[PDB]
């Protein structure tokens, strides 16, 4: 995250690392939305330009998390992967389109005051907050300045960061790029004129960007982290996969493992 | 049924630091 | 960076 602050404890109970075994590290982000089943971006596991095709066995979950490397002895909840589920048609090859995953748990975590699910949205909430100018909240343990194109000043956060961003209108966001923007996608962020600024960035990849209803007063997951180009250059924007479009495919696979 | 209740947070009704920013964003 | 995590979780 770019730009952003120091998380509170318990401030973002959902959150996930999602953690490799060998060698050990952190791959991205992602959210925890039940006792057994875990959201994040596709690309995480899968691109194929890359040779990167992650499985169960190559893979941590880690729970509960504030601090990025240390073990949190006995806080953290560490969870082994029964099940990958990419979206079948998520589209490396052009624009990383269908940007989801979910991931299940080989046996429940136990919530705690560190440990608990955020919701998923439904029509009607996904109506009335999906709007421009509207922040939701990203968060994460990655890179804290740009990246690939690799950076300076401090580089890779303590602790997990915090940042709200205002959700920008689609036009703005086509114009922004040269790359195909779809319906299930939407972008955030500050723009260059609006004086505040804040970004995610690589390593955050794959997790919630989320909102707190003032209706129920409810966190519930809008989007997934999933492309920037940069991260925090003016003029850009960030990328995030629509959740509610892409539930259908959500609920399909929690029904019918369940 | 619980979820996005925050055991540190909503559930003992504490704001953390920014939600403010949020919800005066939604008009 | 990382500590080590316990090796059960391997
Ligand atoms: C997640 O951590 C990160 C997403 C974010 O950080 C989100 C925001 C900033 C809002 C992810 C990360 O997981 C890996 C990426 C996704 O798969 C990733 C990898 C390689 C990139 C990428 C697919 C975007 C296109 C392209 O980059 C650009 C800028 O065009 C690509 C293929 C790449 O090779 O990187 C580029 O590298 C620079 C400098 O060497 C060069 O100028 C470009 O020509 C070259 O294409 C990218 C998407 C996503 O943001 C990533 C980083």
């Amino acid at each position: 995250i770019v730009e952003g602050s120091d998380a509170e404890i318990g401030m973002s109970p959902w959150q996930v690392m999602l953690f490799r075994k060998s060698p050990q590290e952190l791959l991205c982000g992602a959210s925890l939305i039940s006792d057994r089943w875990v959201l994040t971006a596709a690309h995480c596991l899968l691109y194929p330009p890359w040779d990167k095709n992650f499985t169960e066995n190559d893979l941590l979950v880690r729970i509960g998390k504030h601090s990025r490397t240390r073990y949190e002895r006995n806080i953290e909840k560490i969870s082994m992967l029964e099940k990958i589920y990419i979206h079948p048609r998520y589209n490396w090859r052009e624009n990383l389109d269908r940007d989801i995953a979910l991931m299940k748990l080989k046996k429940p975590v136990a919530f705690s005051d560190y440990i608990h699910p955020v919701c998923l949205p439904d029509r009607e909430t996904a109506a009335s907050l999906l709007q421009a100018g509207y922040k939701g909240r990203v968060t994460g343990w990655g890179n804290l300045k740009e990246t690939w194109t690799a950076n300076v000043g401090k580089g890779q956060p303590s602790v997990l960061q915090v940042v709200n961003l205002p959700i920008v209108e689609r036009p703005v966001c086509k114009d922004s790029t040269r790359i195909r923007i779809t319906d299930n996608m939407f972008c955030a962020g500050y723009k260059p004129d609006e004086g505040k600024r804040g970004d995610a960035c690589e390593g955050d990849s794959g997790g919630p960007f989320v909102m707190k209803s003032p209706f129920n007063n409810r966190w519930y997951q809008m989007g997934i982290v999933s492309w920037g180009e940069g991260c925090d250059r003016d003029g850009k924007y960030g990328f995030y996969t629509h959740v509610f479009r892409l539930k259908k495919w959500i609920q399909k696979v929690i029904d019918q493992f369940g | 049924a619980d979820c996005g209740l925050r055991p540190l947070f909503e559930k003992k009704s504490l704001e953390d630091k920014t939600e403010r920013e949020l919800l005066e964003s939604y008009i | 960076d990382f500590e080590e995590i316990p090796e059960e979780y391997l």
